[PDB]
RNA sequence: AAUAUAAUAGUGAUAUUAUAUUC
RNA sequence: AAUAUAAUAGUGAUAUUAUAUUC
RNA sequence: AAUAUAAUAGUGAUAUUAUAUUC
RNA sequence: AAUAUAAUAGUGAUAUUAUAUUC
């Protein structure tokens, strides 16, 4: 191995036993820094003593990568490397696994949970901690929970030995600071969270660092919105006719905006609490209102999609929607709405088949891609968009475009509800830096709004000299946001370089002050009468709160053979094992093919049981009759009977 | 009020009144039903609007007479001769008893008998312990719904958990059950709920039982 | 991933629980064969039970490679993969390390020494054993020592449950045999050393294999 | 349909705790036993199975319990058998124990078979139920079995041990002249059965007193 | 043949008897 | 999934439904 | 179920949606 | 320190060397 000088320079404060936040550009090879710090830390101990290192990776790919590298590197030195992730965390002696290994790679939630249970009594068992992407240490994030434990031990009278804390990040961030001084405050608070007395940056060796990681040139493309909407002109008529149908049953803002989305969601939640003496009629009209607001929401989504993409993509979005609706079953209301939609279908497809209507944004994007690939046919591009719908949209737009034929698109999204041939990779977003992918000498941000940290991190894809990053937007605000983010970066670097000049002792004192203050701030009746849980769509009786049991102070299940008649089920599209639970199938409302999503069906220990979310139900008090809606089970306040296997 | 009881069954409370409402049965069940009338003075009414039913059970009474008379005849025979005749009949029956169609390997299509939706392929169908038929692949899982079984039972090595129905446009036709078999959680389907379309030919045929359906039946292997 | 048919064919005798010597050309992807057999072995157990697989690599590079691949493969399925080599073997609770992990990669000398020391009381702790380059099982080689323990337990009076044994080799070897009968005897003795009742080779799928591993033309320059 | 106090008495046992169940005669301890056994057998995962042994000290109680358990657990797929002095001889006791989930025994059978060696350890059972457990003391067969249990526990055998459930209407204070000595005797009895819990009816007492009434006692001198 | 309980004698281990059970 | 019985069409093997049972 | 980020509404604790992650 | 392979000398057990590996 042959480490670069700036890596030794960055690792030097940590090797001196100083708690250190290491701030260096993305792709500078921080992994080697970690290896150096750990190697020195482990080899520094005398014979009668030994060190224990814990590395925190926030995402599974980084987890496996780091575990592999550390194992391959430190096996020859006589240090056992292991790891505990969510998959392997259950039914294993975590305490022994920690005790029997020198280097342990961990996702932070494991440590938070094991500290909370008490299986790992103290953080004193580790002599060194390393936080990957340490800028995440703040608020309620698992990192910050770990550090809550740490600081609770430090500031307390336990007087147990504490591990050296080493953070790693490309950007510490200035937060919401409007000026350099406030930025200094934020950074100091972050250093207090990680108990770090030193911020390590490349200074002496900068000339070496700049020959490795290069800063890509950033261009701002400000375009115009499409001049005339025929599509929105006619679909506003379907929104109007749908809210007119809603205007029949009600007894009681712009289209294509987030304001309308908020409004229609609040309306949808308002329709669920309406009540009548006749309950079946109530179910009919509530199902009706739910369906109307749903179609309204989908239409709105179509408007937005076509604002940011082709009108064909919005049309196909609606067509996919109604395809699914047809798959659901025949409902009078759904059949009606689909009918009125199908009446306007000819006119619609007439209006997106025209070449005249192509949006200025896609034209400009096409121009960018054309020019850049004309100059360099070997160009690898990465295209960031806000939503997955837009991912599919541009995916189809590229190969549906004859001029873009040189492009070989690919898809990168999340899992949940050069030498290869992919020239361009369309993606939503990637948490922090992540695993290094192929170097993109072209980065296109399409209506992208990030923070300063994500801005600095996205440069890691542009490490090569001559990389370029375009920001294409019709909003004209986005430009300003990115600019003030650049200014935020300036504030950050300046404040850091100012902090580095302070005497370390004084800084430790300020840090201790902040920590104690934050600890002071941090240290600062359930209803017993039965409630009913009704479907949010068809208002059908699902459960009684007397039948609800709480597993592990988190998940909620139902007891009795009565509930088994209220739901149907189909195998889960994305089977996943969370905690001690194993997902098997999805459960839906069984009454008259309502099919509203109630929750999941899981295997827990020996039991096969349903788990429901309060978000999908309406809570009716038997005594008062008052119906209420609830965020999550945390905000629903009633006495929750623990799940008892012997019951 | 009851439907029927196989043979004598467990001994019930004595009924001095037994009423047969449009009831038709054999001689054996006739003689067995008397067991509920053991006490003196018990009565049995046969109530029907059919001039036939009465006739049925009186020819049954005649059958009983024939039975008793025949037994009384057999009891007069010499045991050796009876053994000989019995042996003769046994050998005959064994001779008659001691006295397979070529399977089709063409891939068929199992369609829902109700909505004609494609459910399964005969390449996906695997047979467990010569009797029960399952469907492999994740393709099938999107074709069916499931409801918790109203009467869960354990038969042989299988445990019933849910009933499975058609998923398309709320067809909800009964395709079979969903069971726990050894380590595996797997669906079991009945051929009587499906129509077989060989789309090489395009011909649709109906089978009531699996053993009357002759195609290539591959054994279920845990090693697949 | 997408396994080639001859790999499934080679793994099939092992997935049926038979102790099996797998004999296939070098570079046919035996790694994925091991992954297949191991995955099937671990997933076959009911809920209340679990298996323990031990992989024997004779060399440190092979040790690290296999440990890495197995770790990256089986972490998602909820199986802990670890290893013990000469560097990490000292002053560690080897028994606990074996106990607390589902898949364990060892250099054979660790198991030999720890069996002799008594820290590992029996091979009954493993439900499966895989020998890389299993032709090395003979004479005083560590593999053969391990198998001496195995066979002493098997042929001994009190015998607990024994692990399935899978060997992996490109060539079993004929020894010094001058004819097919002596060769047959050598191969049978090797199978006896590994307690293997089956020798798995590629037969049905030969064309596919010959499209992957080609036999180089050999010239002799005198 | 069980009475509430029966569930209350069964609850500590169903939680896996070694328990001495103390309730008045006639409260229906049989159903308590049935509940404990049922929950104990059903709690095991697929790859494992439990084995329950029920000690009845007298042949009538032996036959009664055997009949009741056989009739009750046949449905759930648990084979119930028994061994008394009549059928104890010239039979493979080890196989009979191995091949059945619930085994009803008179204590002498298990003592004899333990010291003979046919049953190597009590680890073969996942649950033990002593009927009239107050009899566990001195040289009584119950106490001999428990001597095997404790010899295994306090030793370095490191084998798994069965959950122990006693059943009695009275534990007894022995010769105790005061509450302290009584406490000591009861503690020693708990030690004998390795029980950390004594289950009595508390919440449901009013229901229990509608079932078993206390008769009036007169003294004629 | 073993075990339990009660009475009695003995400082006690125990001993006698009565009663019951088990193998 | 198998088995038995009854009614019903067929000369019959069978077939449909009903009823019951077993694995 | 928890967490983070972004936009939107609100003076704010927050709320909605979007995106991503973890257990 | 142990193990394997190859060549060699010897009828063989082995022995020398070469080579590789492991603890
Ligand atoms: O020493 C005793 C013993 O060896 C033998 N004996 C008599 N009954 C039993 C028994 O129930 N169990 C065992 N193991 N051994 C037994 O008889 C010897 C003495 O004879 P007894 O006269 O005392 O016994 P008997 O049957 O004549 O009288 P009883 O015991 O019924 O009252
Ligand atoms: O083909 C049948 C069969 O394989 C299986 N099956 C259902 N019940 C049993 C049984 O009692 N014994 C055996 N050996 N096999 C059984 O199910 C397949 C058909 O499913 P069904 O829908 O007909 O079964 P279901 O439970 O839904 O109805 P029912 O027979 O109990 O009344
Ligand atoms: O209330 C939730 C929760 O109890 C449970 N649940 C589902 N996924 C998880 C998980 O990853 N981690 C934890 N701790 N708990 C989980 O399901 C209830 C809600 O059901 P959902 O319909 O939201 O779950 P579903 O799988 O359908 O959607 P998603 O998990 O993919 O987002
Ligand atoms: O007798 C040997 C032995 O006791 C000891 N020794 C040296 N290396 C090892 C080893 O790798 N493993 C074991 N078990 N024992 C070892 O040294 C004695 C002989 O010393 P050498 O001069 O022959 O060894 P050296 O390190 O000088 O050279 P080398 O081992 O590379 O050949
Ligand atoms: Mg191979
Ligand atoms: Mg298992
Ligand atoms: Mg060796
Ligand atoms: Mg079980
Ligand atoms: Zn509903
Ligand atoms: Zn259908």
């Amino acid at each position: 191995f042959k480490p670069r000088n700036y890596q030794l320079e960055l690792a030097l404060p940590a090797m001196k036993g100083k708690n250190t936040i290491i701030c260096a550009p993305t792709g500078c090879g921080k992994t080697f820094v970690s290896l150096l710090i750990c190697e020195h830390h482990l080899k520094k101990f005398p014979q009668g003593q030994k060190g224990k290192v814990v590395f925190f990776a926030n995402q599974i790919p980084v987890y496996e990568q780091q575990k592999s590298v550390f194992s391959k590197y430190f096996e020859r030195h006589g240090y056992r490397v292991t790891g505990i992730s969510g998959a392997t965390a259950e039914n294993v002696p975590v305490e022994q696994i920690v005790e029997n290994n020198d280097i342990i790679i961990l996702t932070p939630q494991i440590l938070v949970n094991n500290l909370k249970k008490g299986t790992i009594p103290s953080l004193s068992i580790f002599t060194l901690m390393i936080f990957d992407e340490c800028h995440n240490t703040s608020k309620q994030h698992p990192y910050n929970m770990i550090m809550f434990n740490y600081l609770d031990q430090k500031l307390g009278g336990s007087s147990g030995p504490l591990p050296q804390v080493i953070g790693l990040t490309a950007s510490v961030g200035v937060g919401d600071a409007k000026n350099t001084d406030e930025a200094l405050d934020y950074i100091c608070k972050l250093c207090a969270s990680l108990d770090a007395s030193v911020i390590a940056t490349v200074k002496h060796n900068l000339e070496e660092l700049e020959q490795v990681v290069y800063k890509p040139q950033k261009f701002f493309r400000k375009v115009e919105s499409r001049i005339s909407d025929k599509f929105k002109y006619i679909i506003a008529q379907l929104m109007r006719d749908t809210e007119s149908l809603a205007k029949r049953i009600c007894k009681d803002r712009e289209f294509g905006t987030q304001k309308y989305e908020q409004w229609i969601v609040t309306v949808q939640k308002a329709c669920m609490v309406f009540q009548m003496p006749d309950k079946d009629e109530e179910s009919r009209i509530c199902k009706a209102l739910f369906l109307y607001t749903s179609h309204l929401r989908k239409y709105n989504d179509a408007l937005i999609i076509s604002e940011h993409a082709r009108m064909k993509d919005a049309l196909d979005y609606l067509k996919d929607f109604f395809s699914n609706v047809r798959a659901a079953g025949f409902d009078e209301i759904e059949q009606d709405l689909t009918q009125r939609f199908e009446e306007k279908l000819q006119e619609l497809e007439s209006v997106s088949r025209d070449p005249s209507n192509e949006n200025p944004k896609l034209e400009d994007l096409c121009f960018i891609l054309q020019e850049e690939y004309h100059l360099n046919p070997e160009t690898i591009t990465i295209l960031f968009v806000k939503t997955r719908a837009l991912v599919d949209a541009l995916k189809n737009w590229i190969e549906g475009n004859p001029k873009l034929s040189f492009l070989k698109p690919g898809i990168l999204t999340g899992r949940g509800k050069a030498s290869g041939d992919h020239n361009i990779l369309i993606a939503t977003s990637v948490a922090d830096e992540g695993i290094d992918i192929a170097q993109c000498n072209l980065v296109i941000l399409y209506e992208y709004v990030g923070n300063v940290i994500k801005m600095i991190q996205t440069r890691g894809r542009g490490r090569a000299r001559g990389s370029k990053c375009f920001l294409l937007t019709s909003n004209a605000g986005v430009i300003e946001k990115e600019q003030i983010n650049m200014y935020k970066e300036k504030m950050m670097n300046d404040s850091i370089l100012r902090l580095q000049t302070w005497d370390e002792a004084v800084f430790r004192e300020k840090i201790l002050h902040i920590q104690t203050h934050e600890k002071f701030i941090r240290d600062s009746v359930p209803d017993k009468e039965n409630k009913k849980l009704l479907c949010r769509k068809c208002k059908a009786l699902a459960c009684y709160t007397a039948d609800v049991r709480v597993i592990e102070e988190c998940h909620y299940t139902v007891l009795g053979d009565a509930f088994k008649e209220c739901f149907v089920s189909r195998p889960h599209p994305k089977p996943k094992q969370f905690s001690s639970f194993e997902k098997r199938a999805k459960i839906f409302c069984a009454r008259q093919n309502c099919s509203h999503d109630w929750g999941i069906h899981v295997k827990y220990k020996t039991f096969e049981i349903p788990v429901i979310k309060i978000e999908s139900f309406v809570v009716e008090d038997i005594a008062t009759g008052v119906q209420t809606l609830y965020s999550k089970w945390k905000d629903f306040h009633f006495e929750k009977i623990p799940f008892d296997p012997a019951e | 009020i009851a439907t029927s009881v196989a043979d004598e069954g467990i001994d019930i409370a004595q009924c001095n009144l037994v009423i047969l409402y449009e009831y038709v049965g054999n001689v054996i069940k006739m003689i067995q039903t008397r067991g509920r009338g053991r006490a003196r003075g018990s009565k049995c009414f046969l109530l029907t609007s059919n001039a036939g039913v009465i006739e049925k059970e009186q020819i049954n009474m005649y059958k009983e007479k024939m039975m008793n008379d025949s037994i009384l005849r057999l009891q007069t025979w010499d045991e050796a001769v009876f053994r000989e005749k019995i042996l003769h009949i046994q050998t005959h029956e064994k001779f008659i008893r001691d006295s397979k169609p070529v399977p089709d390997k063409e891939n068929k299509k199992l369609l829902c008998r109700k909505c004609k939706a494609l459910a399964c392929y005969t390449a996906d169908v695997r047979v467990i312990e010569e009797c029960h038929y399952t469907v492999l692949g994740d393709a099938f899982k999107e074709c069916f719904v499931s409801r918790p079984h109203p009467k869960p039972k354990q038969f042989s090595s299988f445990e019933k958990r849910a009933k499975i129905f058609c998923a398309r446009q709320n067809c909800s036709h009964d395709w079979g059950i969903h069971v726990k078999y050894k380590t595996f959680e797997i669906p079991v389907i009945k051929i009587e709920s499906f129509v077989v379309e060989d789309i090489a030919t395009g011909v649709q045929t109906l089978y009531s039982k699996w053993k009357d359906f002759h195609f290539e039946k591959i054994p279920f292997d845990p090693a697949e």
